[PDB]
């Protein structure tokens, strides 16, 4: 997945 | 013989994508769930730990060239190196007097015990403390301390990386502008970067223990349920 | 006409189960991430939330018969009510005199702009309220409200369901309790029964509305990050 | 998965 360090890292 | 333009850049880069990402008066840390003192610090760690992926993030997207790197490879250096980040970083809150990750208060005075009050041993304990005082020894200036850091997150050998190639110019670029600063800026540094570029092996031996046994505690939902949906991505094995 | 051993021990049972699990003193609140007062109150509210669902799985576990369903359906009955009976147990703190959840001093004290700041809208905080009120005025008995919430949790009508046919029987056989008891315990109790049955249909509405809203929530990583692995468990869509 | 709702059913 990695949803959220995708958006972390803008 | 003295820095370039380009190089000195790096630097005020670095060390303002620190301050801008660690505060030395950790006040944030009362935001977290409270520490408890099986596994009663973990809820409390969990959030320690968390906070600190983002701000290494943070740090990670203002290092020159990580940015142009594709979404996967910042993601596999990320995923690999968080916890060594992590470990580097917690040593500016390190004291060698006692021992311990001094955060605040009673509350957020960090021992070996607490950390395995949170699922860990001494046999991840014991060389982390052990990594934290010689690399306490060796009086970084914050510009080498925040350049071992872009270093070791910019290593092109992390399971996952693809362009490996780029990264390991990155990294080179960096562990140059490190070794031109010790010679320039920092006297009997004569043998500090060897002993900087040694303590990146120890972080490999660190993470992989951690690696293991944050493995083992991932498995159990017991465990698991306390962590944060932020540390289950970064530390799981979902590729 | 008075009732009968079998039902008077669910009474019991149900009664010792909700004791159990529910503290009138909400001490343990402290140990969840601090409220704050965009989407400053989701990460305590969504340390409440999945500490309520602990409870709620608790309390489900010790509800006659439940024990007996397939994990299967026990999930699909947990899934799919616990946010309705997070909602009923809830009002065990509501208080009509300030319109709020108190639960402590004026930290855990919780009102609707609260829970505006944890990611939702009045859309569902109204009903919510005005279900909350609806229900305090019904000064229900703590066998009446401990037998709302069994009979709630053991609706045959909820997506996942797969032997409805025995969730439907464990369910009359308490809505039968349910009834008795009113009209041999209850005084002015001869219309109670319908309001009763009348506020499980208000809770579908609540909890679709919450689906919803919770939805939205979820899709967005900057705030599911701040949600819970149960939380994300229980409200997720995974099969 | 529901790995944590099922431990929890014990
Ligand atoms: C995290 C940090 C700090 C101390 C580090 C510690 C003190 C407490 C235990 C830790 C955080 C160790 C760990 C762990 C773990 C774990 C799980 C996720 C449970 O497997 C590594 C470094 C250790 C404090 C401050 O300098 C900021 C830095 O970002
Ligand atoms: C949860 C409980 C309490 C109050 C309920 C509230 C007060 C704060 C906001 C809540 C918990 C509402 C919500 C929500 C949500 C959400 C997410 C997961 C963010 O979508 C439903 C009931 C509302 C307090 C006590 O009686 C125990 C009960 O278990």
């Amino acid at each position: 997945r990695h949803k959220i360090l995708h958006r972390l890292l803008q | 013989h003295m820095l370039s333009d380009e190089q000195m850049q790096i630097i005020n880069s670095l060390v303002e994508a620190h301050h801008k990402t660690y505060d030395d008066s950790y006040s944030d840390f009362v935001r977290f769930r409270p520490p408890v003192r099986r596994l009663s610090m973990l809820p409390h760690l969990a959030d320690l730990v968390s906070y600190s992926i983002q701000k290494v993030i943070g740090f990670a997207k203002m290092i020159p060239g990580f940015r142009d790197l594709t979404a996967e490879d910042q993601i596999a250096l990320l995923k690999s190196s968080a916890i060594e980040i992590i470990m580097l970083r917690s040593n500016q809150s390190f004291s060698l007097e006692d021992m311990s990750w001094s955060c605040g208060g009673p509350d957020f005075k960090y021992c070996i015990n607490d950390v395995t009050k949170a699922g860990h041993t001494l046999e991840l304990l014991e060389p982390l403390v052990k990594f934290q005082v010689g690399l306490k020894k060796l009086k970084l200036h914050e510009e080498e301390h925040v350049l071992l850091m872009a270093i070791c997150l910019l290593s092109p050998d992390r399971p996952g990386v693809q362009d490996h190639v780029r990264i390991e110019a990155l990294q080179d670029r960096l562990c140059d502008v490190l070794q031109a600063y010790i010679r320039i800026q920092h006297p009997g540094g004569r043998l500090l970067y060897a002993k900087m570029i040694q303590k990146l092996a120890d972080l490999r031996s660190l993470n992989e223990e951690h690696s293991k046994q944050y493995r083992s505690l991932s498995f159990q939902p017991e465990h698991s349920m306390q962590l944060t949906p932020l540390v289950l991505e970064v530390f799981g094995s979902e590729v």
